[PDB]
């Protein structure tokens, strides 16, 4: 919405559609999926190289190297199946509904943005704080390269800088549980309840 | 792209991955010498990630296979399946080996045909500019696969060093050892090579394979015949989302990432379940995702002679179940709602543990459209079980002096035995030290 | 569209002209430009006329054996300008499309008026690329007949790499700007003319066509940062040519009398001092055409450093049009 | 205008240009004794840029083809094809030669024959008034194509100074040296007169050949029969540009002018992917040319045995990406989009690079006009390994004492071999320089 980006790229797809299918794709839903691509993209971003990263690694202190990668991957890769499969979910909800009822166009028109309205708020989840500790967890992404083209003082200020999204990790964790019992924060309790067992 | 070579080697190397190949055409739609469905570009997405991308819609497979026996390979160019292997890439007509039967002998081999072996299976390696990595299809059991894939591990890691490591290497059986005596020899030397000179295994047991022969198979003679047959699918199974379009741990290096806690701690336990055709009447009704993975982590299905009791001072650290075709994706989060209630799975004290699912869907075939799969790719702390089956079979065997004096002869002059002792208790201590 | 294919092919002549304007096929015009050269290097006179249309007449009959039979090279004519016979000669060769009756219709006074500019700046495209074809073949031609010198084996080998900097850069720049501007508007143009269903459409749709391209070919009123450098790039490339032959030629009628003057040296045998002098002459204009080969370098390649330089930034100012796509290609170019 | 004379010699280079010039009777529509077809001018616009001009609509060809074997012409004439070659422009019935094998063979027989060599094959030279240049569609395989091929690359290169120059030669075995012991010494002895008495050079080579014949054509006894199979497809389709219309570096002087760094640097890379008849019926779907350039780069379709691991501190300065037939033009400048983006090429660090991507219509035929086709001209520095195998093997045999005092007897009277010695190593180092 009125916020931006969490890179440094201004980059993003748009599509191209016109007369009769721009009146059930809209302009407007158009920024909506503008918004979701940039988020996804960019932990997809994060995936890859941290991924090429522990390769590189994999071909005592750096046994504890390997284990704040290995607990900070295990991490990332629990939260992005869950925003993977609870997008899902909804996804084929919007497809069987518009199979279900379907019989006028301008109701499912507004069934559509209305959905993609739910993908938007789970993508502003993201909005006072979470957007910085994202950037947080990049900035050691980054400090984690500076030694990667180094090659121990460096690995126990990596282990003070993963304890550090740890404790922040537990701020957001606690930001997950407030409001007033709406069903996206409902959402958000039981996939991070699932971080909770583990 | 992602293109990876696999290492056919040894005497059960290469049946293993010759139905493999096999495997690959009838969930392709495609035929080894021709193209008579249309069903290979609509229904599969992609399928120039092991094949080698094609020159006339004939997807050549990217495998070498060498041996010194050369039954195994006479055994392949009667079958219908080999004119899609070609003559020119590994060997033309009448290839020949050694004698032989020995460890020494493909470790002394590996250096007097050093010019050959690394002419041909390089061309394979710039076909595509951004190579994925070594797969190392070969055996353990015997002195064929054994004694020339130790060498391999050591001189590719150097010369390729920025590639995946990463093999579904059998293990030999240990029923009684008339046949066979230098089974503890040649296996624990090459187990040195597969922690230190190789990132990653896939153990496959033998004594655990006749197991699951006679459980729901029902046989009477166990033959050779069958070790194919629960192998095959297991290996199509665990590049469904590298060969099927999937989103995440769509490569190889994308699922061992997720698993390997250390390095020398890469052993996984596999587990899969459908191998009967009778289950396909009842099929029709709906059969659900929430029951598959509930025998899963019950010790049923495993791959690996373990301990019944050892269990509860072991914990699980990554645990991977990987279904397959119809998944009915609005129950896939009900099925690990589950998960923590029974727990199962022993969590470990000092970190979190991870229940990853993944799906991709299958071939556009009626027997892969209908009934559910189940892939587990385990990674459990009670391996150290048959560490202490293979040592304990190890230290009383050089006690009655055997093997001493018929070994030391050839390229052996000092006493490398407590080299592989050590190593694997250092396996065997960092394992019980991993959960603090 | 009955009348259109019963008589006079508008259709196929819209596909005709742009084989020899717009150069779509290359066999034509370059069987014309090698024959059209040995005129073109000499200053126009008052004769120029009569002979390029036998060159003309004799060039599409060593490319044609089927072509007589459509009324292409009827409505074709050559173009000359009212220029002073003092100029080069180059810039007055020009081929036009000619019309006479309802071919005219379609075709008024504003169309080929715009074909004489698009097709100068294409004309003076494959004038580089066939007078540097020349140095190419110049570069393997004095190299395999001077071997036998120590000295200037090496001296053309650096000369051999600094114009391959400049031969490499004007290649992958000038075939990819023609051929992009040749597809976004071949696949604009012929494919509507058949599924929109009028007489006003094929002009709608060929009155837009025509102003698209020459726009992202030369011409626009703020395309003026445009020329100013192709141009600059335009004189250089005479500049780097004329003085490679300044000098090749002084570099291999030196090595010629020096390969007589040893034939001297075993006849006077069979049938000494100031032999001995007129060598060390020989070698110090050896030695003299060395640096003055080499200094001339030093003076091009710093031009040509100046001109890769300012051909980035005066690309990247007009007011936001498609020129994102073209900013997008010249660094491409550079670094990949 | 655009005549070239393609100058077959040799036991290897005749056979590959016999059916060179089979394959163009059936892109051209045309027949060899007759024309039945009326494809050959409204499909194929140009026809007379390898074949001589028509007299009766018989389009002969520009060649000539002498050896001192026998047997690669007898089996000429009794093929259907051999009505098309005249028997007054090279040899009438019953040509013979030498004994023979020799390199110094042909060297003394190129100014015995002096008078009848230059006599019959200037003949074609006056035909057009615009040459083109010289083809040598040579062998460097035995002493016959080896021996007579270097006399003709000196006499020439100054009777015809402002030609093109530039050969597809093949490059002999190199497995055993049983049969043949002469070939590093007729090799290396080439390959001096490929670098500065000819400007460039196509390399084919041979252990590369068995590579590519038992990857995707699955043969179990390699023959000589499939040599001619790889040859002559690329052999065409180098000319796609200039036999069929196209717009730029449609001359040979275009296409080598665009890839030739300097001189002695002109050993070119080629790749061409598309060999399977079963990926006809796959292609109906629109296969599109988003994947066809993803594995030229990739070293799956070279022709060069090289190293895997050299091509790291190695790097491509011009590549070739040659598309053929339907190309779907929109989406080509959207394939070369993507090469930025992986880097599969390493670039000079001193100079710019280029990616150069070309395309031609096909002839009308239905393999031709369904069937994406990718043909790579190459140019990697890591060609270097190749003379250093080649020297390699070259000094170890002059410290053995062989054929130096068999070579010797005739017409050397002097030790040349490190005339080539120096040179080839003057090669070597330049190219590793020419990267500063």
């Amino acid at each position: 919405t009125e916020l931006a980006l969490s890179g440094l790229e201004s980059f993003s797809f748009d599509y191209i559609v016109k007369w009769p299918l721009s009146l059930i794709i809209n302009r407007k839903a158009l920024t909506r999926y503008q918004m979701l691509f940039r988020h996804m993209f960019y932990c997809k971003h994060v995936e890859r190289l941290l991924c090429n990263v522990w390769i590189s690694n994999k071909t005592k202190w750096f046994a504890g190297a390997f284990t704040l990668r290995q607990r900070m991957l295990n991490f990332v890769q629990n939260i992005q199946y869950y925003m993977m499969f609870e997008v899902m979910e909804p996804t084929w909800h919007i497809l069987e509904k518009n199979l279900k009822s379907a019989s006028n166009i301008d109701d499912v028109l507004s069934h559509h943005t209305s959905f993609l309205d739910n993908c938007l708020k789970d993508c502003m989840l993201t909005n006072p704080e979470l957007l910085k500790i994202f950037s947080k967890l990049m900035s050691v992404c980054v400090m984690f390269t500076n030694c990667l083209q180094r090659f121990e003082s460096t690995i126990n200020n990596f282990d003070s800088n993963f304890s550090a999204h740890l404790m922040d990790l537990l701020d957001k964790l606690s930001m997950y549980s407030t409001s007033d019992c709406e069903h996206s924060m409902i959402n958000i309790i039981y996939r991070l309840d699932f971080n909770g067992f583990y | 792209p992602r293109e990876i070579i696999t290492l056919q080697l040894g005497q059960c190397g290469n049946q293993i991955g010759f139905e493999f190949w096999k495997q690959l055409c009838a969930e392709h739609g495609i035929s080894p010498e021709g193209i008579v469905e249309e069903f290979a570009t609509e229904g599969t997405d992609r399928k120039d990630v092991f094949f080698y991308q094609a020159d006339d819609e004939h997807y050549i497979p990217r495998a070498v296979l060498l041996d010194l026996e050369p039954r195994v390979i006479h055994s392949i160019l009667n079958s219908p399946y080999a004119n899609l292997y070609n003559p020119e890439n590994i060997y033309l007509s009448e290839h020949g080996g050694g004698a032989g039967n020995n460890w020494a002998s493909g470790f002394s081999q590996g250096e007097k045909i050093h010019e050959d072996i690394f002419d041909i299976i390089d061309r394979e390696a710039d076909g595509s500019d951004s190579l994925e990595g070594f797969v190392l299809c070969h055996s353990i059991a015997g002195g064929t696969g054994s004694g020339l894939g130790s060498y391999l591990l050591e001189r590719l890691n150097d010369r390729y060093p920025k590639k995946l490591v990463q093999t579904y290497s059998v293990f030999p059986n240990q029923d009684e050892m008339s046949h066979v005596v230098v089974q503890p020899y040649n296996s624990l030397l090459t187990l040195k090579r597969l922690t230190q000179n190789a990132d990653c295994v896939v153990v496959l047991d033998n004594t655990a394979l006749n197991r699951i022969a006679t459980d729901r198979l029902h046989i009477q003679n166990p033959s050779f015949s069958q070790i194919n047959q629960l192998v095959s699918t297991i290996m199509s199974a665990s590049t469904t989302t590298l060969r099927y379009p999937g989103y995440m741990n769509n490569d190889l290096i994308g699922l061992i990432a997720s698993l390997i806690p250390t390095p020398r701690l890469h052993f996984l336990m596999t587990g899969y379940t459908p191998l009967t055709t009778d289950q396909s009447v009842a099929s029709v009704r709906k059969t659900t995702v929430l029951d598959v993975m509930r025998r899963l982590l019950q010790p049923k299905n495993v791959m690996v002679s373990t301990g019944r009791d050892r269990q509860t001072n072991h914990c699980y650290i990554a645990i991977l179940n990987i279904i397959q075709g119809e998944v009915d994706p609005t129950q896939v989060h009900k099925s690990l709602q589950r998960i923590r209630e029974r727990k199962l799975a022993n969590f470990i004290p000092w970190g979190p543990a991870s229940i990853q699912v993944a799906l991709s869907r299958k071939s556009p075939y009626l027997p892969s459209a209908h009934r559910v799969s189940g892939l587990m790719m385990a990674n459990h702390t009670n391996i150290s079980s048959l560490f202490e089956r293979t040592c304990r079979q190890y230290d009383k065997l050089r006690k009655r002096e055997a093997f001493l004096e018929q070994f030391r002869k050839e390229d052996i002059f000092k006493d490398n035995f407590d080299e592989l002792d050590n190593s694997r208790e250092i396996v065997q201590q960092l394992i019980d030290e991993y959960h603090a | 569209l009955d009348v259109l294919n019963k008589n006079y092919n508008l259709l196929e002549h819209m596909q005709a002209m742009r084989r020899y304007l717009l150069l779509g096929q290359g066999d034509f015009i370059r069987h014309l430009m090698d024959l059209l050269k040995p005129e073109l290097v000499r200053p126009a006179t008052t004769l120029y006329q009569h002979n390029l249309t036998g060159i003309l007449e004799t060039a599409v009959r060593a490319t044609n054996a089927q072509f007589d039979n459509p009324e292409i090279l009827k409505r074709l004519d050559v173009r000359l300008l009212e220029v002073s016979p003092g100029d080069t000669g180059w810039d007055v060769f020009s081929l036009d499309y000619h019309v006479d009756g309802p071919i005219a219709t379609v075709f008024t006074r504003e169309c080929m008026s715009h074909y004489l500019r698009v097709f100068n700046f294409l004309w003076r495209a494959k004038r580089m690329e066939y007078i540097l074809t020349d140095i190419w073949k110049g570069h393997m031609c004095n190299a395999k007949l001077l071997k036998g010198m120590p000295e200037l084996s090496g001296v053309l080998h650096q000369c051999h790499i600094l114009a391959s900097e400049m031969v490499h850069f004007i290649h992958q720049m000038q075939y990819y700007i023609t051929f992009e501007v040749l597809e976004c508007s071949w696949d604009e143009l012929w494919n509507k003319v058949l599924k929109a269903q009028d007489l006003d459409h094929i002009i709608a749709a060929h009155d837009v066509f025509l102003d698209t391209i020459i726009s992202r070919c030369l011409l626009d009123s703020e395309s003026r940062a445009l020329l100013n450098q192709l141009r600059a790039v335009f004189d250089q490339i005479i500049e780097f040519q004329n003085a490679q032959d300044a000098l090749y030629r002084a570099a291999l009628e030196e090595l010629q009398q020096r390969l007589q003057f040893e034939e001297r040296k075993k006849e006077r045998e069979s049938e000494t001092a100031a032999e001995e002098d007129v060598e060390n002459k020989r070698i110090q204009e050896f030695q003299e055409s060395i640096p003055k080969m080499r200094s001339q370098l030093r003076i091009l390649t710093h031009f040509y450093q100046g001109i890769v330089q300012q051909f980035l930034v005066l690309l990247t100012t007009s007011t936001d049009e498609s020129l994102r796509f073209l900013s997008f290609r010249l660094d491409f170019n550079e670094h990949y």
